C-alpha cells in the first residue's frame, strides 16, 4: 500500500523546488527495485542474481 | 563351451553367439584382478575414467587433487602380471593444472589426439594429448558438475556442461561458442549425456529430481520430461513429472541407446524408454547412493545381455539392465566409489574411488 | 571465525565441515561436495580454522 499525498505531502520550497518526503523516495526506491526485479524474473536471470 | 566351439566350426551357431555368450560369461566371472596392477599418482580420490573409445589403450583419470593422469593399460611386457603404467600427467607443476578436483575427463571420440577435462575449478580445458597442452578453455560462472562430447557426431562437436547453474551450456569446439544454453532445469545439473544412438538428443539430470531429454537443435525446450509413475499422478507441468524422488545424479544410455539408466539420491536407478521417457518398471532394488555431485556409472558392451555397473557404497553393483536381476558385488575398494569405466574389448572394468587407488577387475579364467 | 570453509579441491564455498574429536584430539574437515577428507591432532586451543590450516598447509606441502 502506497499511502495518499497527504501523508507525504511535498512542500514547497523557497523558491519552486518541490522536496519530497522520506516515504515518497522510500517508494521510489521499492519501485525502481521491483521494476528491475521484475523484468528480470520475467526473463532469464541467475538464480543468485534474482536472489 | 566346447560346445560353442563345436557349434562355431560346424556352422550350427553363427559366430556372434559364441562372442556375446563368452563376453557375458566373461562379465559374470568378473572378480579382483590376479596378475595385474594400476600405477599410483593421484594424491586425492578420482572421480572420473574414461578409456579412449578407439583402440581401447589408453586411459584417462582426473583426481580430487586436480591432476589428471594418462594409463597405457596395454602389458608391454612379456610378463603376466603388470602395472598400467601412467604414460602422460597433467601434475601440480603443469602452467595449466587444474586448480580444484577434475570431475569429468572424456578422451574426444573419433581420434585419441585430444582429450576434455572439467573441474571444480569452473573451466572445461580442452587438451592436445600430443603436446599435453591446453589447446582451449571455457570458463563458467559457476562450478562444472558434468560434461559430455557426443560419442556419435560425425557433424557437430559440442560439449555439453552440467554446473551448478539451472542451465545446460553447450560449448562448440568448433569455433568457440559457449552462449548456447538449455533452460527447463531449476537446480544444479549432475549430470549430462549425449544419446549414442541419435546425433542431437542430450539427457540432462538435475537437482530438481528431473530428467530431460533435449533436441539441442530445436528451439523449443526440452522433448521429454521422464516421470516415474508416467501418469498414476498427472499434474500441470510446475513440479510434477520427477524422474526421482531426490537428486539424479547420473545417467547413462544402453548401448543401443534405446534406454536411458537414471539413478537419484532416493536410492533407486530406473530404466525409461528413451524414445517416450516411460518408465520400464524395471526394480533393481536399493541402489544405495548419497553422492551430492555427478555418478558416473557405465554400462556394459557386446555381450548377450547387457550389465550395468553401478558404485554401491565401497562396491560396484552389477546388474542386468532389462531384468533388474543383481548379479554381485565387486568388493575391493575402501571407501566410496566414484567411477567405473569398462573396457568392452576384454570385458575388464576399472573403477576408481576415493582411497587414491584405481582398482582393475578382469574375468577369472 | 567462520566454522564452514571453501573446499581448497573443488572451490564450494561452505562445503568443509569439521569435526573437533577432543578425546582423541584430532580434528576432521570434509567437503561436502567433492568428499574429500583431512584429518590432523588437534589441541584444546584448535578452532575449525585451525584445521582447516592444517588442511590447506597440507595440500600445499603435498603439491610440491
Ligand atoms: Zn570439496
Amino acid at each position: 500500500p502506497v499511502p495518499p499525498l497527504s501523508v507525504r505531502p511535498a512542500v514547497v520550497m523557497q523558491g519552486s523546488a518541490r522536496n519530497q518526503d522520506d516515504l515518497t523516495h522510500k517508494l521510489a526506491d521499492i519501485v525502481k527495485i521491483n521494476n528491475q526485479l521484475r523484468r528480470n524474473e520475467q526473463n532469464g536471470a541467475a538464480a543468485h542474481v534474482i536472489a | 563351451m566346447l560346445g560353442f566351439l563345436s557349434a562355431r566350426q560346424t556352422g550350427l551357431e553363427d559366430p556372434l553367439r559364441l562372442r556375446r555368450a563368452e563376453s557375458t560369461r566373461r562379465v559374470l566371472g568378473l572378480e579382483l584382478n590376479k596378475d595385474r596392477d594400476v600405477e599410483r599418482i593421484h594424491g586425492g580420490g578420482i572421480n572420473t575414467l574414461d578409456i579412449e573409445p578407439v583402440e581401447g589403450r589408453y586411459m584417462l583419470s582426473g583426481g580430487s587433487d586436480g591432476v589428471i593422469v594418462l594409463y597405457d593399460l596395454e602389458n608391454s611386457s612379456r610378463q603376466s602380471y603388470y602395472t598400467c603404467k601412467a604414460v602422460c600427467s597433467i601434475g601440480r607443476d603443469h602452467p595449466d593444472v587444474h586448480r580444484y578436483s577434475v570431475e569429468t575427463v572424456q578422451w574426444y571420440p573419433h581420434d585419441t589426439g585430444m582429450f576434455t577435462s572439467s573441474s571444480f575449478d569452473k573451466t572445461l580445458k580442452v587438451w592436445d594429448t600430443n603436446t599435453l597442452q591446453t589447446a582451449d578453455v571455457f570458463n563458467f560462472e559457476e562450478t562444472v558438475y558434468s560434461h559430455h562430447m557426443s560419442p556419435v557426431s560425425t557433424k557437430h562437436c559440442l560439449v555439453a556442461v552440467g554446473t551448478r547453474g539451472p542451465k545446460v551450456q553447450l560449448c562448440d569446439l568448433k569455433s568457440g561458442s559457449c552462449s548456447h544454453i538449455l533452460q527447463g532445469h531449476r537446480q544444479e545439473i549432475l549430470a549430462v549425456s549425449w544419446s549414442p544412438r541419435y546425433d542431437y538428443i542430450l539427457a540432462t539430470a538435475s537437482a530438481d529430481s528431473r530428467v530431460k531429454l533435449w533436441d539441442v537443435r530445436r528451439a523449443s525446450g526440452c522433448l521429454i520430461t521422464l516421470d516415474q509413475h508416467n501418469g498414476k499422478k498427472s499434474q500441470a507441468v510446475e513440479s510434477a513429472n520427477t524422474a526421482h524422488n531426490g537428486k539424479v545424479n547420473g545417467l547413462c544410455f544402453t548401448s543401443d541407446g534405446l534406454h536411458l539408466l537414471t539413478v537419484g539420491t532416493d536410492n533407486r536407478m530406473r530404466l525409461w524408454n528413451s524414445s517416450n521417457g516411460e518408465n520400464t518398471l524395471v526394480n533393481y532394488g536399493k541402489v544405495c547412493n548419497n553422492s551430492k555431485k555427478g555418478l558416473k556409472f557405465t554400462v556394459s558392451c557386446g555381450c548377450s545381455s547387457e550389465f550395468v555397473f553401478v558404485p554401491y557404497g565401497s562396491t560396484i553393483a552389477v546388474y542386468t539392465v532389462y531384468s533388474g536381476e543383481q548379479i554381485t558385488m565387486l568388493k575391493g575398494h575402501y571407501k566410496t566409489v566414484d567411477c567405473c569405466v569398462f573396457q568392452s574389448n576384454f570385458q575388464e572394468l576399472y573403477s576408481g574411488s576415493r582411497d587414491c587407488n584405481i582398482l582393475a577387475w578382469v574375468p577369472s579364467l | 571465525l567462520e566454522t564452514q570453509f571453501t573446499c581448497p579441491f573443488c572451490n564450494h564455498e561452505k562445503s568443509c565441515d569439521v569435526k573437533m574429536d577432543r578425546a582423541r584430539n584430532t580434528g576432521v574437515i570434509s567437503c561436502t561436495v567433492c568428499l574429500e577428507e583431512f584429518q590432523t591432532p588437534i589441541t584444546y586451543l584448535s578452532e575449525p580454522v585451525d584445521v582447516y590450516s592444517d588442511w590447506i598447509d597440507a595440500c600445499e606441502a603435498a603439491n610440491q
